[PDB]
């Protein structure tokens, strides 16, 4: 009956949201902890939808732990689960994106995050390309050689967590603003 | 010295791997010599190589891929020379294939693409590719380009016009596997347009 | 009993990323990763190897023994080489899921905890 979603926004905030039409027009409570030997604390930051509780926000303070939680119809637990929080990591969108051109090459840099094992990916294309081409690195300094100064290229960047460290169920960041470039100068459309 | 070299291929045939060794001196007497691998194996101490023409070959799922093994050249029971090697550091990838080049009329470039079986493997799934091209007439004026993808683009204005060009590609392991360059893919030939 | 304090963690980490990780995923093939409840935690790399040791080799209830699995044989081999003085209802998938989290946490020693 209870459908649940978890997001760990940029290693700052955990958001757990739930849906259950049975317990609609009713405020279910959310209780959590970060260890299996401590008492549960109650949610101090509730999200609502259609006037009733639909989620919880926890400030996790960059901590890498197993979140243990339960949703209750008062005292009666309706849903119980436990998960490593970083499995639902969504890194923040690339900030301060800069491009430096040299003849038929470009180096795209941006502000690196405070946590490691991430992939900073740059996607690009010209009007002659049918799909986006991609290059990625461990830091936000990706160099793409062999392009054409004479062509217009659309570009955008994002941050992904590495599957070997964070597992397969993470979310890529949102892509940064799209930028268009011909002959080492910025443009409007492409 | 009775020195030799080796290379491994992980998941070459299904989930089984291969270990291939050959002597550095080609003119040696092989009638009396046999190779033996000992250590970092699954539920066995040693395994024997098959003497096939001028090479020694193994093919099995019993490679542990943790720690070093001991590859020894044997003349009966006595070991003439011994080499301690980790099979994850002598990996030789399977060579790329379906290499092809297409001229794009409007773009004025050549889209080079190729394929590799390593994309469908579990272990050695990350490689660095080396695309080499030249004018078929020249000698050692080869131009090398390293890339992680299977698609590359050459500009028409950065190549000689009305010229036959040759292009081939090879791969080496990357990301927690070390080793050697694969064999080159078959070459692909293309003529560039004239100055018109 | 045993301190995994003087281990060559970087060599162990390389072994995990090469093939152990992949062997754990092949064992878990056919399961939905988001469906598992994670219950065993670890802090630093010595503590993670302590918990990995127990879950891979100590026979629990629900799972008789994972010792004959390829991932376990490689784990035993990595610890013998790189840890000095190291002595050596089918809820196995649930338990291997717990191992996967500890191995992964062993690769994130810079992240803080409560
Ligand atoms: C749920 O909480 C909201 C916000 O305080 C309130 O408007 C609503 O009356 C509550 N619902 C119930 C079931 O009492
Ligand atoms: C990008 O990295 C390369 C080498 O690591 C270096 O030459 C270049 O200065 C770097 N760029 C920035 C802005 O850090």
């Amino acid at each position: 009956g209870v459908q649940i979603q978890i997001i760990y926004f940029n290693l700052e905030t955990v958001q757990v949201t739930w849906q259950a039409s049975k317990y609609s027009r009713t405020n279910l409570t959310f209780h959590y902890r970060f260890n299996g030997d401590e008492a549960y604390d109650q949610c101090t930051n509730y999200l609502l939808q259609e006037g009733h509780t639909s989620g919880c926000l926890l400030d996790a303070e960059q901590r890498d732990d197993i979140l243990y939680f339960s949703i209750r119809n008062g005292t009666h637990p309706v849903f119980t689960a436990s998960r490593w929080m970083v499995y639902y990591l969504k890194p923040s969108s690339p900030k301060h994106v800069r491009f430096s051109w040299h003849q038929d090459a470009v180096t795209v840099t941006c502000s690196d995050l405070s946590y490691g094992d991430l992939l900073y990916e740059v996607q690009y294309r010209s009007p002659f390309d049918t799909e986006w081409q991609s290059k990625q690195e461990n830091t936000c300094n990706v160099t793409i050689e062999g392009l054409d100064a004479e062509k217009c290229y659309s570009f955008w960047v994002r941050v992904k967590a590495m599957e070997d460290v964070y597992g397969p169920d993470t979310y890529p960041s949102d892509w940064s603003e799209v930028t268009c470039w011909q002959r080492g100068e910025i443009r409007d459309a492409c | 010295d009775y020195s030799f070299s080796c290379y491994s291929q992980l998941e070459v045939n299904g989930s089984q791997h291969s270990l291939t060794c050959a002597f550095e001196d080609p003119d040696v007497n092989i009638t009396n010599l046999e190779f033996e691998i000992c250590g970092a194996l699954v539920e066995v101490k040693c395994l024997n190589f098959r003497k096939l023409q001028e090479i020694y070959f193994i093919e099995t799922k019993k490679f542990l891929l943790i720690g070093k093994s001991n590859i020894c050249v044997k003349v009966g029971e006595k070991s003439l020379t011994c080499k301690k090697i980790d099979l994850t550091t002598i990996v030789k990838p399977e060579a790329p294939f379906d290499l092809s080049v297409v001229y794009r009329e409007g773009a004025n470039d050549f889209v080079v693409t190729f394929n590799t079986s390593h994309l469908q493997k579990k272990y050695v799934k990350v490689l660095m590719h080396d695309v080499a091209y030249r004018q078929e007439k020249d000698e050692n004026k080869w131009t090398h380009v390293n890339l992680s993808s299977t698609k590359l683009t050459l500009l028409q204005r950065k190549l000689q016009p009305a010229a036959m060009y040759e292009i081939k590609v090879r791969s080496i392991p990357d990301h927690y596997f070390k080793g050697f360059w694969s064999e080159w893919s078959p070459s692909y030939y293309f003529r560039t347009p004239e100055i018109n | 009993m045993y301190d995994f304090t003087n281990c060559d963690f970087e060599k162990i980490k390389a072994a995990y990323l090469s093939t152990i990780s992949k062997d754990l995923i092949t064992y878990m093939s056919g399961t939905k990763s988001t469906e598992f409840n994670n219950t065993v935690s670890c802090s630093n790399r010595p503590h993670c190897l302590t918990e990995i040791q127990s879950l891979t080799f100590n026979p629990t209830a629900g799972c008789a023994s994972l010792a004959k699995e390829m991932f376990a044989m490689k784990t035993k081999a990595a610890l013998a080489i790189w840890c000095p003085g190291y002595s050596e209802t089918n809820k196995c998938l649930e338990q291997v899921s717990q191992l996967q989290g500890l191995w992964r946490r062993f690769n994130r020693p810079l992240l803080k905890q409560q």
